[PDB]
Parts: structure tokens; sequence; C-alpha cells
């Protein structure tokens, strides 16, 4: 019991004073890691998002909806080999999945992407927010008349539009079967497999839409909500 | 043409594997039968260390073996005294994502890395109330995965690029660049002498590479996967790796050819961290199935299990006593183990 | 491309000229390391209680 | 004293 | 070394019919999942055909679904793959990808662009 | 109507077996690291006011055995002044009890209804705080109510606190069961045992066990304060002994149904 052991101590309690500040910060954010491709408007869905806010391996964005943090994390400047970085990523509140909807040959690709995110270990508990990016553009791809559908998909001729789809006003039958489509090419990989320890969660996203922020918001909720309503035995 | 630098490199393999089988005239486990079995090494958690918020994914001893450094996906370093289990620093980060960590063996440094893909070298022994950021590495391509100090102006780093670099921390340049793994690199171990050093890949490889010639300079395979950990047998005449194929394998760097094979038929799951006593006789190995087991580097034998974690255990590392062995997890506990008699 | 295949034919010549020994002895100077240190490893062989920075 | 478990067994 | 050596590929004219066949050496067969990758001139590199550990699930793509068939055998290490009523665009070098982990139903980075487990490749062109 | 008696074993023996079980699932919560968050404070805090009731019964039970008996004759003085101390000990176990459950259901109302602002308004700090508010509440109400005991508001408190408690935690409970019927509802639309069966399992059990365990003596209460002499109520009383045992085999179910239904506790008590 000497001074040592008292400058020690003393030591020991103001950093356990720091860790106790820290981790109440720490436990009342929700992390949030985006994934996607070139191609997807992930970049515009970054810079777009934005507002109200209070070489790299990783770029991070904090945001605050509802006086609820949420950080995000963007795996730039790193080699296509995915299947040992990802694993750091096991205790995030979800995967925003970003895909280019109005893209017909490397849709696919995203399709095989999600599948491997939605099997692999160390992500089955983990819940994807599916963004299916670039509405717009698939809008006037399926209305103008070139480059159908049924050439990359053979399973279009015989799907018809599920009888719980909500069409925009102003909105053609074949964009929204077209629209409803991938989704459900997605929506058959989620339900597929995966137990009920995690879902997924589709929206018809636009690059310049101002709203993403609040379906994360929900999405989050949704998911905490399901987690503690399976612990509780109920649900 | 290049058919036929892909027959001359097959013409060189084939060599190589005949020149390598013809050297192998007995089989270690024929040569050890006569070594008393280890028997039954039971360990006990002396001190458990707590204080991280999230999974720790690094640890590393000093040369003193009492301080110890750890890494944690919180964004914190904090230097544990593991004799009384306080906190003599805790460091903040820039990233909160890290994979490694290190320990200068001055005790004047220490060293984190992550998917920032940057080295930060931070200064301890500067007593004017505050622990600065000495340095920045940047100019890797992908991740960090492990670094390792040579003295307190080099560092070596591997990184998820597939290459390992070495650096000289007050120019902050690469003095050199070690290329030829097809793969991203998981683990660097460095040689006892401070004069080679092995590292593995996820490309069943590991090799060894020259410090101060940049070339590399034996190769090894055999793995089925991914090697996640590597590290010296108490000489640099021997490192054994554990790999995700839920195999550890001994190689040595003499006869250039596999030594010995542990594995059981229950092992499913991986392998994360190895480390060897200070004797080459006690092999240590974390698993993802949230346990640790001893092994006997000479019989391939189990002769020993360690329990106690609620999730996978992600680090390990002896000291240089040879007198504790800490595990750290992804549950965010440090676990000090020691035997007893 | 005919570079990178040079490259790897040009270091993979340098791999089957290394001076290998047999494993005979190479395996013999393990398990005459253990043999030489064992005395001195606390986990192979508990230190007593008194001398342990444990307890 | 009449004694028994607990209480208010009666009134 | 995990080597996976293909046999197969070459000139047919369309509407023809191939096997290609990839022998595998240098690990378990039996406890990995396999596919099939093909990469079409001034093209990136895409993905086919995919077979699991015991051959129970068998997955294709839309474009495929008709015509190729994957099928493997666990005795001779050999991944195959059946091609018939080919197409133009059939036409590309062909590459038998491993998945990286043994006992698990995840298949990372089988389509990238480095990968240490993956063929040399076989040119199957059409006319 | 003849008042009941029964035999002294089965206070004793559902005092060993709650304690055993109590004490199972502190330590068990004890040996886990992970299992530090305020859901698990108060299902320690409720093991020991099962455990309390049930050694307060046991003993009294042990002593009403050492008085019936000839042995070791006590005095008519101390008898009384050594009773009321483990009346009041049984009243403040009784008490906390419910206490503790409306506060574990009130915590799990706050991590649904409240889900993204829960570790920012239930800090461990507010989970100690509201424990110890607890137990310091229910000692004083508890020595006040057997030291005030023959007056007549101390029976009216008692029922009012427990009603007031029983539709509070129903309605909390009902009130989570629909939202998950209304999210499983929103899972079956999905493109491609049931979900609704096990919530409402899991509600009635959660409900009918306290209401079953409790209300018959607290109904007991009811019926001596206002009807003391009419034979719609005297056969009702008569049996005080049961309604006993039934708040004692509360005490033994409710360290089963709230802390055993949970894999991590069930994995450390399996370790264990
Ligand atoms: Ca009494």
């Amino acid at each position: 019991l000497s001074a040592e052991d008292k400058a020690a101590v003393e030591r020991s309690k103001m950093i356990e004073k720091q860790l106790q500040k820290d981790k109440q910060v720490y436990r009342a954010t929700h992390r949030l890691l985006l994934l996607g491709a070139d191609n997807s408007g992930k970049s515009t869905i970054v810079k777009q998002m934005r507002i109200y806010h209070v070489t790299s391996g990783i770029f991070e964005t904090k945001f605050q909806v509802d006086k609820v943090n949420f950080h995000m994390f963007d795996v730039g400047a790193q080699r296509d080999e995915r299947r040992k970085w990802i694993q750091c990523f096991n205790d995030v509140t979800a995967i925003i999945f970003v895909v280019d909807s109005s893209d017909y040959n490397r849709l696919q690709e995203a399709l095989n992407d999600f599948k491997s995110i939605w099997n692999n270990r160390w992500l089955r508990t983990i819940s994807v927010i599916l963004f299916l990016n670039k509405q717009d553009l698939l809008a006037e791809k399926v209305l103008a008349g070139k480059s159908k559908i049924e050439d990359y998909f053979p399973e279009f001729a015989r799907y018809t539009t599920p009888e719980d789809a909500t069409p925009e006003p102003g909105e053609d039958p074949r964009v929204t079967r077209a629209k409803y489509f991938i989704r459900d090419e997605f929506l058959r990989i989620s339900t597929a497999s995966g137990d009920g320890r995690h879902y997924c969660y589709p929206h018809f996203t636009c690059s310049v839409d101002t709203e993403n922020a609040r379906r994360i918001f929900n999405d989050c909720r949704d998911i905490i909500q399901r987690m503690h309503l399976r612990q509780y035995e109920l649900l | 043409e290049l058919d036929q630098l892909r027959q001359e490199a097959e013409q060189l393999k084939n060599q190589i594997r005949d020149a390598r089988k013809a050297c192998a005239d007995a089989t270690l486990s024929q040569i050890t039968n006569n070594i008393d079995p280890v028997g039954r090494i039971q360990m006990r958690t002396r001190r458990t260390l707590r204080g991280h918020l999230a999974k720790i994914y690094a640890m590393h001893w000093g040369t003193d073996s009492r301080l110890l450094v750890s890494a944690s996906q919180d964004g914190k370093l904090i230097i544990w005294d593991s004799y009384t289990t306080n906190k003599v620093h805790a460091i903040p980060l820039r990233s909160s994502w890290v994979m490694t960590c290190a320990y200068a063996p001055s005790g004047n440094y220490v060293a984190c890395g992550g998917l920032d893909n940057i080295c930060s070298i931070y200064n301890l022994k500067t007593r004017e109330g505050n622990v600065r950021v000495s340095r920045e590495l940047a100019g890797h391509t992908g991740y960090l995965s492990c670094c390792r100090f040579l003295d307190d102006n080099q560092i070596v780093t591997s990184s998820g690029d597939t290459t390992c670099a070495l650096w000289d921390i007050e120019t902050g340049q690469q003095t050199t660049t070690f290329t030829g793994h097809t793969g991203d690199v998981m683990s660097l171990s460095l040689a006892p002498d401070t004069r080679l050093f092995v590292s593995g890949a996820c490309d069943a490889s590991a090799k060894l590479w020259d410090v101060r010639e940049g070339m590399c300079r034996q190769t090894f395979t055999g793995h089925e996967s991914d090697i996640n950990a590597i590290c010296f047998f108490p000489n640099g005449n021997a490192f054994a790796t554990g790999s995700d194929d839920a195999t550890c394998r001994l190689f040595d760097l003499r006869a250039d050819q596999e030594l010995m094979t542990y594995s059981h038929d229950n092992i499913i799951c991986g392998i994360t961290s190895v480390s060897f006593s200070k004797s080459g006789r006690l092999l240590l190995a974390g698993y993802d199935d949230f346990n640790c087991n001893v092994w006997d580097a000479l019989k391939a034998d189990r002769a020993g299990v360690l329990a106690g974690h609620d999730n996978r255990v992600s680090c390990l590392g002896v000291t240089d006593d040879g007198m504790a062995v800490a595990t750290g997890s992804w549950d965010s506990f440090l676990k000090i183990w020691n035997g007893s008699s | 491309s005919i570079a990178q295949a040079r490259k790897l034919v040009e270091q993979l010549k340098m791999e089957a000229n290394i001076d290998r020994i047999k494993v005979s002895k190479a395996a013999a100077d393990l398990m005459a390391y253990c043999e030489a240190h064992a005395k001195e490893d606390p986990l192979l062989t508990p230190v007593p209680a008194s001398e342990n920075p444990f307890r | 004293y009449v004694m028994g478990h607990f209480r208010w067994d009666r009134f | 070394q995990v080597q996976l050596q293909e046999s197969g590929g070459g000139l047919v004219q369309p509407g023809g019919s191939l096997r290609l066949s990839c022998a595998a050496s240098g690990f378990t067969f039996s406890n990995y999942k396999m596919n099939w990758v093909r990469q079409a001139p001034g093209k990136g590199l895409e993905w086919v055909s995919d077979i699991s550990q015991s051959g129970a699930s068998i997955s294709y793509t839309g474009s495929v679904k008709g015509r190729f068939t994957i099928s493997r055998d666990n005795a001779k290490n050999t991944l195959y793959l059946q091609m018939n009523s080919l197409k133009p665009e059939d036409t590309a070098v062909y590459y038998c990808a491993r998945c990286p982990a043994p006992f698990t139903r995840d298949c990372f980075d089988v389509t990238s662009t480095t990968y240490a487990y993956r063929g040399q490749g076989t040119q199957v062109t059409v006319s | 109507c003849e008042q009941v008696f029964i035999k002294p074993e089965v206070f004793l023996s559902l005092g060993i077996v709650s304690l055993l079980e109590n004490i199972l699932v502190i330590l068990a919560v004890v040996r886990n690291g992970n299992l530090h968050s305020p859901m698990y404070f108060f299902l320690c805090s409720l093991a020991v006011a099962d455990m309390l009731v049930s050694v307060s019964n046991a003993l009294e039970t042990i002593m009403i055995a050492i008085v019936h008996s000839d042995y070791l004759t006590f005095e008519d003085q101390f008898i009384q002044h050594m009773d009321n101390i483990f009346d009041s000990m049984i009243c403040i176990s009784l008490v906390a009890s419910i206490c503790n459950l409306l506060a574990i259901a009130v915590d799990r109302y706050v991590t649904i209804f409240y889900a993204l602002r829960y570790h920012s308004i239930m800090t461990v700090r507010k989970a100690l705080t509201l424990i110890v508010a607890i137990w310091v509440c229910c000692g004083v109400c508890g020595v006040v109510f057997i030291v005030y005991s023959e007056s007549k508001m101390v029976i009216v408190c008692l029922i009012t606190m427990f009603f007031a408690m029983m539709l509070l935690m129903g309605t909390l409970y009902v009130h989570m069961f629909l939202f998950a019927r209304l999210h499983v509802k929103r899972i079956a639309a999905l493109p491609p045992q049931h979900s609704c069966m096990k919530g409402a399992v899991t509600i009635t059990i959660l409900l009918g066990v306290f209401i079953f365990c409790w209300a018959p003596f607290f109904l007991h209460l009811v019926l001596i304060i206002t009807c003391p002499t009419n034979p719609y109520c005297i056969c009702y009383t008569a049996h005080f002994n049961t309604y006993l045992v039934l708040i004692m085999c509360n005490s033994v179910i409710d360290p089963l149904i709230y802390a055993f239904r949970s894999l991590e506790l069930r994995n450390t008590f399996r370790e264990i």
C-alpha cells in the first residue's frame, strides 16, 4: 500500500470514469453497414442524406433522426475479397443493401451477393434493409419498350402482381409488375433459408429521395422490437 | 508462349514436390513414440479483465510480461497490468474498426491498425499528461491484419492488399514491400532473432520474408483454406499455422515440408490465434467453438482444453517468461490463465 | 500477363535450390529444444505458488 | 395470544 | 496446393453439345461447395451454376436453366457441367470455382477478379 | 363451514424448493458476465422477494410446530412480540414480489414501445435506484401494516394495491401481445405452433399464474372486511392456509417463467 499503488488506483478510477461516460454514448447509438456496388446510387444515398448532420478504407456518416444517433459505415478502397472483413460487422443493427433495379445485366450478381450476405455465418442475426435504387430509370426503361426483362429472367411471363401491392398514382401496371418482380426476386432469397432470427425490409428508393433516414429509423425500430418480442416469447 | 510459361511453372512445381518428398525419411509420429506423454494440462482463470464494450480483436504482451495492450471494436486500446487488474492507459482511436495491436519491446510504443488501412503508432512514455499519436503510416491498399515492431523506428505490417511491408516510422515512408501473396495476408510473426519473418494468408500459403533483402525465401502449402494465425517456435526453426479448415500444422524451415497435422474428427470450427509456450512444447490455439485448446507440438494429441468464453476466442499470447496466457474474445473479456501445482 | 508468369517462374526457380535437410534431424532439432527447456517453462510444469505473480 | 400462519385470517 | 485443372472446351457450332469437366486435387472434395464462373470477351466475371456438398441442392441462373446442367461425383474429384443447345453468348472462358470454407453454405468472392481457388479456364467458342 | 388446517410439511417443502430455485437464479445471474443489464437486476430482486416469502413462512411454520407441541413451553408474552417480526417479514416480501413483477412488466413495455431510446432512459443506475426504492417502500409498508393491523384501512390499502397492480400488468401484457400479433400479420404478407398461439400461451400463463396465485388471498381479505357473518363468505374464509400455499407456489413458479425463459440463463444453469 505505497503511494505508487494509490496513484495506480487513482488512474484506474479516472479511466473507469471515462469508460462509463463513453459507454453511455456507445450503447445509445446504432451502427449500420452500407453495402452495394458501383452502379448503385450508394454515393448519392450518402450525399443526399447529409442533412441535419450533428487511401481510406472506411467512411463514416453520423446522422440523427428524432434524437436517435446512427453511424453508417461505407467500405471504400478495399479489395473485392470480402469474406474476411465482413466478420467485423456482426454487432451492427442492420445492413443497408443498395441494388440497381434498372440494370437488368448485373442484377443476378446483386442477387448472389445478397444471398451470400443472408446465408453467411456471423450474419445470421443481422437484418438487411434492402433499397432498390434508381426507380425512375426502371420506369422509363420498361415504358419505352426496349431491353425486355423477360430475356434475363424467364420467370416473368408467368408473374402477376401480388394483391398486396400499392402502386403510386399515375403509374402503369407494367412498371408495377417489374418493380415488384425484382423485389420478389430478392425476397424469395430472403425467406428461403433464414429462420425468424432476422428479416429483410425492401423499399423502392430513388437517388433524389429525401426520406431514407426515416425509413432506416422505422426499420431499425422494427428490428429492435422484433428481437425483444422474440426474447419475451411473444410473436 | 504463355502456355510455355505455364509448363515451366509446372515443371518447377514437380521438381520442388519430388525434392521435398525425398528428404522426408521419418514422420514425426514415429520418432516421438519414446517421448513420454504430456499428460493433462489444466489451467484456471487467475484474472479476468473487463472494461471493453465490444469484441476484442487483438492483444499483445510486453517485454516485461506485466503490461498488455488490448484493442476493441469500440475504438479503444487499454494497457492493463494483469498483476492487479488496473488500467494504466486508455487511448481512444480515430477509426472504431481495429483488428490488430502491438507493443514495442522498449515499452515506449504501441501500434494499432484496422479497416482504415492505416497503422497508428502511439507514443506512451512522454510525461506531460496525455498520449499522443506519434505517427500514422499510410499507403496500404487493403485492411491491416497484424503489425509487429522490430525496434522504435521499424515496423512490419500485413495487409488485405495481398502484401506485407516494412515501414520506417520517423521517415514515414515504406522502406520495403513484400509481394508474392495471391490472397490477402492474415498473420505475421517475427523471428526471435528479428532476422526473418513468416506470414500466412488466405490462399493456403505461408512464407518467409527476408527483412533486409525484401525478397521471399521459402513457401509452404498443405492447407485447404485460409490461414488465420501464425507464430514462431521459440527459435526461427519452425512455425505453426492454424487454418480455417479446422486444422493446425507445423512447418519447419530447414526441411521445407509439413511436419505435423493437429486435428480431430469433432473439430469442425476453424482456428483464430496460435502461440507457443517458452519450450516449444505447448501450442495454444483459439477456435470459433468459443474455446481454446492446448496442443503439444511433438505428439499431436490435445493434452489440454481451455474453456470459459461465451463467444469466439479472437486473441492469444504467452509471456516472454512463460508465466501467463492471455485470451481475448468477442465477449469483451480478457482472461489471464495460469497453471497450478 | 507474360511478365507475371515470367516473374512467377523466376521466383519459383529460387525455391528448388535451397539446401534442404532430412526431417529426422529437422525433427531432432525440435524434441531437443523441449528436452533442454522443460525445466523452465511454467505452463508445462507449474511453478510453486510462492514464486508466481498470479495468485 | 392466538397464533397462526400470517394474519388477517379473520377480523 | 488447391489445384483445379479443367478439361473440355473447343469450338462447337450453335446448337452443339459439350461436357466441361474440372478435376480437383489438393483438398477434401466432399466437404466443399462449388460453382461455375464464366468470362465472356469484353465483359466481367459472372456466375453460371452452383452445386452443394452432397449434390442435393442445384442452382442456376436465368439464362442457363434450360440448357446447361451441373453435376458432381465425390469418389472421383471432378465437377461436371453438361452444355447443350448453345448460343453465341455462351462463347467464353470457363472457370470451376471452390467456395472458400468447408462445411459452410457461404460462397464469398467466387466471382472475384483475383481468387486463389479457381481453375485456369477452358475456352468454349460457338459460331 | 369449519376452519381448514393443512400440514406443516407443505409449507416446509415449498419453502425449501423455492429457496433452492431462487438461490440458483441469483447465482446463475452472478456467474455470467454478459447479463449485467437492467433486465436481470429485476429478476434478481424478484428472486430475493420469493426467497424471503418462502423462508419467512418456513420459519413461522417450524415455530408453530414448536409452540403447538409441548416442548419448550414459551411464555404467552414472547410469542406475540416475536411473531410480529415474522409476519412483518412475510408482508414485506409479499408486497415486494408484486412490485418486482410490475417492475419487470414496465421494463418490458419500455423495451418494446420505446425501442430505440431504451438505453438512454433505463441506465443501470436508474435500475438500482428503482430497486432500492421499491424495497424501502415495501419495508415501510410491511411494518406499518403489521404494527397497525386491526385498523380497517390497512386491508383496504392492500386490496387497492393488488387490484391496481393486477389490472396494470394485464393492460401492459395484452398491449404487447396485440402489437406482436400485428407484427406477425405483417410477416405473413411475405411473398412465399402459430405465432399468435405462442404469444397467447405466454400471456395467458403470465397473467393466469398471477391471478390464480394471488387473487384468492385478496378475495379472502375483501370477504373479511365486507361480509363477516353471511355463510356466502365464511366458507371461502375457511381456507386461509390454502391461499397462503397458493402464494408460496407462486414464489416457486416465478423463477421458472421469468428467469428460465432465456437461453442465456438456461445455458449458464446447464454449465453449472
Ligand atoms: Ca403470524
